[PDB]
């Protein structure tokens, strides 16, 4: 419904994390919640905070792969930033990446530099990852991978960004996300030629 | 299988195990 009355919401907020019951809740649970409180900008951010870090460290070690991105999206659209809770998810994604779903994998990248995950290594190997599997991927998993804020820092290896960037030069096709992957790929860490190549497939 | 008498049991039960493996976002509401 759109509705935004944030006091009752933090009142059943206070309620969860004054019964001890975010230790309990279940992973896809967790997730529908943090993604209903973010679709209508939850403005007590506070609450959300406490109810994400009483959650334990059992819970971050087997969640599985498609509510763990939901809660990170929900944690990017919230504008949450938690030093604890990114090892967890980092370690978490060290363990279940191969079964990333493309949109989901983009997702996570979008979500994560939405949040300015200061990790590399994650972030790299979810990147090399998506390169392997560029033959599968869809319009709107193109959209929101080339769509990160800092996409430009992950283009770094030409294996890592050549099959991406054909797949986005074959399938995208809006003349705004063009420009800004042209844009990106100038100020990318490529080669010269790929760089070229690439600006001169996008536009014209 | 004529033994299920028209039963789904447990793999069609209400269980958290099976109410766990949907993405809908539980916003109608049942």
């Amino acid at each position: 419904k759109v509705f935004k009355q944030d006091r009752i919401l933090k009142q059943c907020l206070d309620y969860l994390v004054e019964s001890n019951a975010a230790v309990k809740l279940s992973a896809t649970s967790i997730g529908a919640m943090l993604n209903s409180l973010a679709a209508i900008r939850f403005t007590y951010h506070r609450s959300v905070k406490q109810f994400m870090i009483a959650i334990s460290t059992e819970q971050w070690s087997e969640m599985d792969a498609s509510p763990l991105v939901k809660i990170v999206s929900a944690m990017a659209k919230l504008s949450l930033r938690l030093p604890q809770v990114l090892v967890h998810v980092g370690d978490r994604l060290l363990d279940v990446y191969t079964f990333l779903s493309p949109l989901d994998t983009a997702l996570v990248i979008n979500s994560l530099q939405s949040i300015g995950y200061g990790n590399d290594e994650v972030l790299m190997m979810l990147m090399r990852h998506a390169a392997s599997s560029a033959r599968r991927w869809d319009e709107v998993s193109l959209t929101l991978l080339f769509g990160a804020s800092g996409v430009h820092r992950l283009l770094r290896n030409v294996e890592v960004a050549a099959p991406l960037l054909e797949q986005a030069a074959g399938k995208t096709s809006s003349p705004h996300l063009r420009q800004r992957i042209a844009a990106s790929l100038r100020r990318s860490a490529l080669p010269r030629a790929l760089v070229q190549s690439s600006t001169s497939l996008l536009t014209g | 299988n004529p033994w299920n008498d028209g039963d789904a049991g447990w793999r069609g039960a209400a269980t958290g195990a099976r109410a766990n493996r949907g993405r809908g976002g539980f916003r109608r509401g049942r």
